[PDB]
């Protein structure tokens, strides 16, 4: 994706944010960042996983601007310079769609294959059963010395 | 010490508004007289933040439209809050009353005089309420 | 800035009214007054939405019906809210004041002429008050 | 007996202001009258705190400058809460009421005269309103 | 990293703070902390560690100066000099964001190794079992000699 | 460190703190009580731990300074003296603050040493046993003398 893209991007997917509340200055800062870390032109197949970790950052931002300003310590006003009177009491609410963001990838990329790997059993599969087993440093059950080491007992996981 | 109204508000809209100082001058060269061919000399500037409100009564004074034995003459007054110092006259002096430019009820603008200035010397924070009449049609006032 | 007040309401019943703009001009030939023959030209339009109330207090003048040596004479006022704006008559010009019908209270309809307009220039909403008053019986008014 | 109202303000600013007193005297060695040629002797001195408000109104006699057959003249006043003892005038006595230096709507400093006093002295604290009315401009009271 | 970058990084990481609420001296102040203590000149290994620290280090700075002011003890105001009025009512918010950014690291730099090693389980690598076992310092079960030392028992944890 | 030092390190720690809050003879005196007992001149190694120990007590002394004033037992405030009015409702904020420094002694100086020693194990390290073992004082489960003494049983924890 280029440089002006994700701008484009970003803030249909952020419900057409504006420029005041979140530069594009910014959000270039963010995608720059997993840029050199991720090495996209490199390889193109972290282009959702750089996109979907750039959105995350911004919202990030997006609740410490409300922190540093007076707008996350107050939840009343009160202006009356004659007849006009005006009283009303976001921070709080970036606060749970960052939650909620995180648990719902697909909004961003369906392609993240997300929620994929919850339960794991071992020993049901022989490729992960090799695997293990022929691990150079891995150390099972058999291998239980004892007092002083015997020839009787192997010293390397894998079948001669 | 006040702090809250030491700042400028952010709840309600508050307006700019232009102004003009004023004095007078003699001009008659032989005339015997302090006022001779008197003439007023201007000076224009702006007020950082006002709000204008209209009389709250309907005492007859303060209508708008007025029947005299001439015609329907006019009138109209205002109550502004503002953070700029405005100044009456003073006498002995060639200084006049300040005025500044609004809306009026026929749909244009016309020049308000300021009569009465309010302050609190004692509290600190800069805020001031004025009570304005509009000059007379057809002249620029005294 | 304000955002309800920008909107129309949805409690309170509000209605429309009838309206007239009036001008005057001279007709005799010869005459050498401004005034000759007076007449008054009208163009119709209505208001936006609008809310009438009467006056609140029961003071002598306010009264319907007065006496006088002449006969019972007739008198008739109100207060009005509206989103329209209206004008007053402006002097060195040919324009009067603008004229609205409403009901009265001998249960006939009336012209009644606006005296006094309140508005706010620096808020910005356009919501108005006006105070009218019934034409006399039998004329077209001043 | 009242405790809260016998200690001085935490929450509210207070000013020091500055005062003088004022007698007279008979200067003329033969005229025959008590009057003779007045003059008055003054005394400074100074408030402890005090808190300085305008009047609440726009009465005609309450706006700052009035229009006179002479001129634009001027005019003040004020309402002072305080914790010193002021007196007004005595008669058959050669006191004259204490007068205190506050700013006006000119810009401008200038005494303002002392006229109404108010007290409780049921309840025990030290705490008095007064009423106060700007010298006339170019003299010094009476 | 130099001097200058140090504030202007901290600045859009923290929101665009502005410079009254904390000055660039106190930013260098917690710079200059870490970088005697970790010899940045000397091993460029713990940039992102000196920075995590310096972040943390000033929002804790932020959060004493609403302390020790009369900021963190007010919930209410009320302002009337005349017809103006005045009614309101971030100690409390930088509280949470403190204990948020210390729970993510990533935030700042993704390079700083964080969440790696919840779980150990001991016994089943040869690297480790080694390394406890050639330990000259090691004490284990087989060392126990009861009433009085024997030759049945061995007293070093390394197999000759 | 030097008198002049102190003062300037605990204000910048303490957000900046004025004069009138705390001055700089109560620093003095608790910076003193801790130099005779720790004799910095004599062992520098003791710097941290006067410096931390310094912070501490002037918090407590900030607790202890809003009690026995009236600033601790109100919690309301109502000013009118005409047409100004005010109302508002730090002993509180700083209780926490010294229960939350406490906790997080690398605020002053990261050199504490702190969290080190939470988890202990006996048994496992020889230098540990031997230490026990060889201590004259020592009694343990091997010299229970029973009804009377008898020359079958140690008198003495180590080993000949």
């Amino acid at each position: 994706m280029t440089n002006e893209q994700v701008i484009e991007l970003v803030r249909v997917l952020l419900g057409g944010i504006t420029t005041e509340e979140i530069s594009d200055q910014t959000i270039i800062f963010f995608w720059t960042k997993w840029k050199l870390t991720y090495d996209l032109d490199n390889r193109p197949e972290k282009i959702p996983a750089a996109l979907y970790n750039t959105v995350v950052d911004c919202v990030r931002w997006l609740i410490v601007q409300e922190v540093s300003s007076g707008n996350s310590s107050i939840r009343e006003r009160f202006e009356k310079i004659g007849d006009e009177t005006i009283s009303v009491k976001s921070w709080e609410s970036w606060k749970d769609f960052l939650d909620w963001l995180e648990l719902n990838p697909d909004y961003i990329d369906p392609s993240l294959a997300f929620n994929s790997s919850l339960v794991i059993i071992g020993g049901v599969r022989k490729d992960e059963f090799f695997r293990v087993k022929n691990n150079p440093n891995s150390y099972n059950g058999f291998m239980e010395q004892g007092v002083y080491p015997t020839p009787a007992i192997p010293k390397q996981s894998a079948w001669p | 010490a006040y702090s809250l109204l030491s700042s400028r508000n952010r709840l309600i809209p508050r307006v700019e508004v232009q102004c003009r100082k004023r004095e007078w001058v003699k001009t008659d060269p032989d005339s015997p007289f302090l006022n001779g061919g008197r003439e007023v000399l201007y000076t224009p500037f702006t007020a950082v933040e006002c709000t204008v409100q209209p009389m709250r009564g309907k005492a007859i004074r303060d209508q708008n439209n007025q029947l005299m034995i001439g015609g329907e003459e006019d009138y109209d007054s205002y109550t502004v809050y503002s953070e700029t110092l405005l100044f009456r006259a003073r006498e002995g002096t060639e200084h006049l009353s300040d005025q500044m430019l609004l809306p009026d009820s026929g749909g244009g603008q016309t020049w308000f005089t300021v009569m009465k200035a309010d302050m609190y010397p004692s509290s600190g924070v800069p805020r001031y309420r004025y009570y304005l009449i509009a000059v007379p049609v057809g002249t620029e006032g005294g």
